[PDB]
RNA sequence: CUGGGUUUGACAUGCACAGGACGCCGGCAGAGAUGUCGGUUCCCUUGUGGCCUGUGUGCAGGUGGUGCAUGGCUGUCGUCAGCUCGUGUCGUGAGAUGUUGGGUUAAGUCCCGCAACGAGCGCAACCCUUGUCUCAUGUUGCCAGCACGUUAUGGUGGGGACUCGUGAGAGACUGCCGGGGUCAACUCGGAGGAAGGUGGGGAUGACGUCAAGUCAUCAUGCCCCUUAUGUCCAGGGCUUCACACAUGCUACAAUGGCCGGUACAAAGGGCUGCGAUGCCGUGAGGUGGAGCGAAUCCUUUCAAAGCCGGUCUCAGUUCGGAUCGGGGUCUGCAACUCGACCCCGUGAAGUCGGAGUCGCUAGUAAUCGCAGAUCAGCAACGCUGCGGUGAAUACGUUCCCG
C-alpha cells in the first residue's frame, strides 16, 4: 500500500466533484473514471459510477469500504465457467 | 571408450591412516563436494569401530571389504539376437568399487540416527558377516550361480 | 470502525 | 634471501624461506590457525617429507586469492620451488613426485546456451 | 546464417575502424550524429561511387573523410557541392565540420564500388551473368587482385522464383585471419523487387 | 517501428525537460520531509494537475534511428540488431568480437 | 608541485605512441618524468542475439577495451607546460591534465 | 477492447491566397485529448525569406495482407569432412575418372599405388584467452630491508626485492633418444621441460538442404485502407482458469534445522550515479552527506558453502514453506485489476516420486555464493558472466540414436 507520509491519493476531479456535491447535502450519481482514487470518509453517502472498461457500474459507499480504492468494486474480467 | 581405455585417477594416500582404501571410502561417501564433512564422517566411523572392537580400524575395514567383495556378477548379453543374464567374472578393482558402494549405500539406509553411527554399525556387521551388504553379495553370487548355463558365451 | 483506522493512519 | 611464488587456480602464494626451526608463519597465523584441515597440512608438508628436511626451515608466506585448497596447493608448489633454489641437487626427488609442476586446471568458462560450462539444458523430445 | 561479415572478423587484426574518436559521457550522442551523417551522405550522393566514409572527431571540430571514384561529381567547381554539404553538415549540429574529399586509386579493386557497378547494371536491363563476368574480369585484370567472388541473389531476371548465383576466380580464403578480404554489399533496385549483390575480393595477406 | 510513435517519444522528452526539470521536482522536495507541511500545501494535488507526460516514468528508451523499443543498450542508444550490424562494419570505435 | 597526465584510448599502439611522444617532448623541455606507468585495462562486455527473431540460443559477444597510461612529471617550468598545450595527438587518444 | 476527438492529419517536403505572429505563461470546463479566456509579441528588407494559421493541392501515414514474390539477418544437418572445377581419357548419352585401392590421421591429413594431371571452397595454421620464464616497469598497485606510526590497518616517509598491473620477447617444433613400421606417412615408450605430441577453452560454420524463421528491427515487389485498417486521449486487456504440456526454483531433512564466534575469491558497475562515517527504527528503511568519472571512493574493510561451540533427537517435527489475516517501507502522477520488500500471526501439499525420460568424461558433474545487462520500480527462481569446494566411472561396441 501507499506510504503514510504521502497520505491517501484522491484525484482532483472527483475530489472537487464531491466537495461541490456535499456542500448542499444531496448525493446524485457521480460519473467517474479514476479507479485509482481511494475512498475518503467524505464519500460515505455518494453513489459513484466507476468505470469498468466497458461501462460505469454504480458504487454506493459505506463506512466499511473506506480506505479501499474505487476499482475494487468494479470487477473488470468476467468469467462464468467452462 | 570407443577409441580405447581411459586413464585412471591416482588418488592419494590418506594422511591420518596411510591407506588407499579409506580415501576411496571418503570419495564414495562424498556428496556435493563437501570433502571435509565426508572425511569427518569416515574418521568418526573408524574411531567408533576402534572403540567398539578395541583394535586397529583399517584391519576390520579390510575384513568387511573382503566379506562383501563379490567375485561373480551377471550382465545382460545380446548374442545372435537374444539377451540373457550371463554370469561374468569381476575384476579386482570393480569388486572393490562394488563393495565400497554397497557399504556406503546400505549404511545410508540404516536406522542409527546419524551417518557416522550407521556407517560404523554397517562396517562392524560386515566384518562379522551380518550386514545387508553381505546379504547383497549373497544374492548376487546366488544369481550368478543360478544362470551358470549361460556362461559358455 | 474503519473510519477510526483511517484517522489513526492519516488523521 | 630467497623468495619464490606458487600459483594454483587463482591462488597466489609468496614464500620467504629461512633456515630456522619448523615454524610456519602464514600471514601472521600459524599452520594450525590457518589450514585447520589435516589433508591440507599433509599436502603442504609433502615436499619436506620427500626431501626429509622437515623442521629445519622457518617459513614465511603471503596468501591471497582463491580458497583454502588452492592456497594450500600454491603454497606446496612455492615450497618445492624454494627447496629447488636452496639445494639444487635434490631436483629428481621433487620432480618425480610432481611437486615442480604448476597445475594448469582452471575454472572452465561458462558457455552461452548452456547452464554451466558443460551442463546442457534439459531437452524434451515429446 | 552461414558466414560472418569479413570486416568484423578481422576488425582488430587486419581491417580498421571507420570512426575514430573517444567518448565516455558523450558516446551515445556521438553515435547518433555519426549515423545521421552517414545516412545523409548515403542519400544525397549516389552517382559517384561512395566506397567509404570515415568520421573523426575532436571536441568542437569534426573531420569527415570520404572516398569516391568520381570526386569531381561530388565537389563543386565554385564549391557549390562543397557549400551544400558544408551547410547541411553544420545543420547536423556538428559545430565545426570540415571535409576531406578523396579518390580511390583502383576503383575496380574496391569491393564496394564493384558491387555498386554490378547492381547498377543489374537494375536497368542487364542479364546477371554478363555483369558478374564483366566485374570478375575487370577485377582480375588489376595487379594486386588475387581472387574475387561475386554473388547476387533474388528474383534474378524478374523471375517468380528467387535464386542464388555466384562465380569465383582465384583464391578467396574466408577462414584465414591474416588474409585481407575486401567485402562489399549493395542492393539493386529492380521493378520486381530488390536484388542483393555481395562481393569478396582477396589481395594477398598482411602480416 | 511506427513514425507516429517515434515522434511521440521525442515529444515526451521535450515535455519532460520543460516540466520535470523544476515543476515536477520541487513538489517532490516538498513531500520528502515529514516536517514540511504537505497536507494543506496540496503539493500532491498540484503535481497531479501537471500533465502525465511531464513524468519521466512515461519515457521509453527506443533505438535512436530504428525506433525499436526492446533490446536497447544505453551505452550506444541502439538496438541489439543495429549494434551487431554496425560493430561488424567497424563503426563503433573500440568494439570487436570477444574471446576468452 | 607535480601534475598528473592520464591517457585513455581503445588502441594500445596509439596510446603507446602518445606516451612516448609526450615523454620525448617533456624531456626536450628539460623535465623529470616518471614514465608511462601501465594501468589495468577496462573491459566492457555485451552479449546480443544474432537473429532478428527468436533463435535465442545463438548469441554474439562484443567487448570495448580501454587502455590507460599514467604520465607523471616534476619541476613544472613554464616552457614544459607551454609545450604541453602545444602537442598534436591522434583523435583516438584523449589527455587528462591534473 | 470500450468510449471520447481528429482529419494535408501525430510527423515530412513542394506548389498557391491572406499575415505578423508562431510560440509560450496563467484561469476555467473536461477523465483526458481538447476547447475557451486573460498577458507577451518576429527578425530580413521591399523582394520577400524563416512560423503557423486556415483554404487548399501534390501528399503523408498503415506493428494492414502475402517470409510460397524478395533483400538482409538467423537456425539446422554440423565444426561433420565433405562439396566442386579446368584439361585429358572412357561412354551414343545421362554420366564416370580425379574423389577409387592399401596404410594412416581429429580431418578429401598425409604416404604409397593408380588414365589421370592440377586447382578451388572446406581441414589445419594465422587471432583471443589461459598455463612457464626473461627484459622493461613503479601509481591509485606490492612492501623484503630501513624510519615515523596508534591502534586502525602500507596508516605514513621511503624502497623494484617479491606479487601485480601492461608492453616486448623466449618457449613445443615428434626438436632429441629407443622400438615398430615400405625406411614412407604414421605409431608406442623415454629424457628434458611449466607444458608433449592439433596442451585447455574460445572466435571462425564449405556447396547446399529443410519454399526452416523473420513483410512486427529494417528495407522491399504487388495488393488493400485513407473522413479510415491513419492519428490523439482516458479506462481496461496482454496477468482471465475445469484442465493439458514444457522449462525451472523450493523441499520432503540429522551428510540436517536454528543460534553464537570465525577464515579465505574472482569478475564487474557507478555523475544529476555509487553513495561511506554518524544518528533514528526491530526491519525493510528514514535523515544526512565524506569521498569518488574512480588499481585511489562506494559497492562495506567485500562472500556463501567451510571451521569451532551450543541446542534440537527422527516427529509431517525446531523439516517444509505455500495459502491467508493484520500492520508498514520504497519507487512512481498512480501499486484495485496488477510491483518488490519488511514485521507479527497463520503453517497447506510434500515421507524421495509409475510407464518413460534428461545432462555430464575433470577442475567436469554436484553444490555455494558474487556480479552485469534490461531497468523509476520490479514479476529475475530467467539470461549472460565470475570465482569457492570439488567427485564416481568408461570392461567394450552386441544392442538404442545420429
Amino acid at each position: 500500500p501507499r506510504s503514510l507520509k504521502k497520505g491517501p491519493f484522491v484525484d482532483d476531479h472527483l475530489l472537487k466533484k464531491v466537495d461541490v456535491q456535499n456542500e448542499k447535502n444531496t448525493k446524485q450519481v457521480i460519473k467517474t473514471w479514476s479507479r485509482r482514487s481511494t475512498i475518503i470518509p467524505d464519500f460515505i453517502g455518494h453513489t459513484f459510477a466507476v468505470h469498468d472498461g466497458r461501462k460505469h457500474v454504480p458504487v454506493f459507499v459505506t463506512e466499511a469500504m473506506v480506505g479501499h480504492k474505487l476499482g475494487e468494486f468494479a470487477p473488470t474480467r468476467t468469467f462464468k465457467g467452462h | 571408450p570407443r577409441k580405447g581405455p581411459a586413464p585412471k585417477r591416482p588418488l592419494v594416500n590418506d594422511p591420518v591412516y596411510g591407506s588407499q582404501l579409506v580415501t576411496q571410502l571418503v570419495n564414495k561417501v562424498l556428496l556435493e563436494g563437501k570433502k571435509s564433512l565426508a572425511e569427518r564422517i569416515v574418521y568418526g566411523a573408524l574411531e567408533q569401530a576402534r572403540e567398539k572392537t578395541g583394535t586397529d580400524p583399517v584391519v576390520t575395514l579390510k575384513r568387511a571389504l573382503d566379506n562383501v567383495k563379490p567375485a561373480l556378477e551377471v550382465r545382460s548379453r545380446r548374442v545372435g539376437g537374444a539377451t540373457y543374464q550371463v554370469p561374468v567374472e569381476v575384476r579386482p578393482d570393480r569388486s572393490t568399487t562394488l563393495a565400497l558402494r554397497w557399504l556406503v549405500n546400505f549404511s545410508r539406509q540404516r536406522r542409527e540416527k546419524t551417518m557416522v553411527e550407521r556407517l560404523a554399525n554397517e562396517i562392524l556387521d560386515a566384518s562379522n558377516g551380518l550386514g545387508a551388504s553381505v546379504k547383497r553379495r549373497e544374492d548376487t553370487h546366488k544369481m550368478a550361480e543360478a544362470n551358470r548355463a549361460f556362461a559358455h558365451y | 470502525g474503519r473510519v477510526a483506522r483511517f484517522e489513526k493512519r492519516y488523521g | 634471501p630467497i623468495q619464490t611464488v606458487g600459483r594454483r587456480k587463482e591462488a597466489v602464494v609468496r614464500v620467504r624461506l629461512v633456515p630456522g626451526t619448523g615454524q610456519f608463519n602464514l600471514d601472521g597465523r600459524t599452520l594450525e590457525n590457518y589450514f585447520p584441515n589435516k589433508v591440507h597440512q599433509q599436502l603442504i608438508k609433502a615436499p619436506l617429507v620427500t626431501v626429509d628436511r622437515v623442521d629445519q626451515f622457518d617459513i614465511y608466506a603471503h596468501l591471497d586469492g582463491g580458497g583454502p585448497s588452492g592456497q594450500a596447493g600454491a603454497l606446496r608448489l612455492a615450497i618445492a620451488r624454494a627447496l629447488i633454489l636452496v639445494q639444487p641437487e635434490d631436483r629428481p626427488a621433487l620432480k618425480k613426485a610432481g611437486f615442480l609442476t604448476r597445475d594448469p586446471r582452471a575454472i572452465e568458462r561458462k558457455k552461452y546456451g548452456l547452464k554451466k560450462a558443460r551442463k546442457a539444458p534439459q531437452y524434451s523430445k515429446r | 546464417g552461414q558466414k560472418i561479415n569479413p570486416h568484423g572478423f578481422r576488425l582488430g587484426i587486419t581491417t580498421e575502424w571507420k570512426s575514430r574518436w573517444y567518448a565516455d559521457k558523450q558516446y551515445k550522442d556521438y553515435v547518433k550524429e555519426d549515423v545521421a551523417i552517414r545516412k545523409l551522405l548515403a542519400t544525397g550522393l549516389e552517382r559517384a561511387g561512395i566506397a567509404d566514409v570515415e568520421i573523426e572527431r575532436t571536441r568542437d571540430r569534426v573531420r569527415v573523410d570520404i572516398h569516391t571514384a568520381r570526386p569531381g561529381i561530388v565537389i563543386g567547381r565554385r564549391g557549390t557541392e562543397a557549400d551544400r554539404i558544408r551547410a547541411d553538415l553544420e545543420k547536423l549540429t556538428g559545430k565545426q565540420v570540415q571535409l576531406n574529399i578523396l579518390e580511390v586509386k583502383n576503383p575496380e579493386s574496391q569491393a564496394q564500388l564493384v558491387a555498386q557497378g554490378v547492381a547498377e547494371q543489374l537494375s536497368n536491363r542487364v542479364a546477371f551473368r554478363r555483369a558478374m563476368r564483366k566485374a570478375i574480369q575487370s577485377a582480375m585484370r588489376q595487379p594486386n587482385v588475387k581472387g574475387i567472388r561475386v554473388q547476387c541473389s533474388g528474383r534474378l531476371g524478374g523471375a517468380e522464383m528467387s535464386r542464388s548465383e555466384f562465380y569465383r576466380e582465384g583464391r578467396v580464403p574466408l577462414h584465414t585471419l591474416r588474409a585481407d578480404i575486401d567485402y562489399g554489399l549493395y542492393e539493386a533496385k529492380t521493378t520486381f523487387g530488390r536484388i542483393g549483390v555481395k562481393v569478396w575480393i582477396y589481395k594477398g595477406d598482411i602480416v | 517501428a511506427k513514425k507516429s510513435k517515434i515522434v511521440k517519444n521525442e515529444q515526451r522528452r521535450e515535455l519532460v525537460q520543460r516540466y520535470a526539470e523544476r515543476r515536477a521536482e520541487l513538489k517532490r522536495t516538498i513531500r520528502d520531509p515529514a516536517s514540511s507541511p504537505e497536507r494543506r500545501a496540496a503539493a500532491v494535488s498540484a503535481l497531479q494537475r501537471l500533465p502525465r507526460d511531464s513524468s519521466p516514468v512515461r519515457l521509453r528508451n527506443r533505438d535512436v534511428v530504428d525506433g525499436r523499443p526492446r533490446g536497447h543498450l544505453r551505452k550506444f542508444g541502439l538496438s541489439r540488431v543495429r549494434v551487431r550490424e554496425m560493430a561488424h562494419r567497424g563503426e563503433l570505435p573500440g568494439v570487436r568480437k570477444a574471446s576468452w | 608541485q607535480k601534475i598528473r597526465i592520464r591517457l585513455k584510448a581503445y588502441d594500445h599502439e596509439a596510446i603507446d605512441a602518445s606516451a612516448r611522444k609526450i615523454v620525448e617532448t617533456v624531456t626536450r623541455t628539460g623535465a623529470s618524468v616518471v614514465g608511462p606507468v601501465p594501468l589495468p585495462t577496462e573491459k566492457n562486455v555485451y552479449c546480443v542475439i544474432r537473429s532478428p527473431h527468436k533463435y535465442k540460443d545463438s548469441r554474439e559477444h562484443f567487448e570495448m577495451r580501454t587502455h590507460k597510461r599514467l604520465i607523471d612529471i616534476l619541476d613544472p617550468t613554464p616552457k614544459t607546460v607551454d609545450a604541453l598545450m602545444r602537442i598534436d595527438l591522434p583523435a583516438s587518444v584523449d589527455v587528462n591534465i591534473q
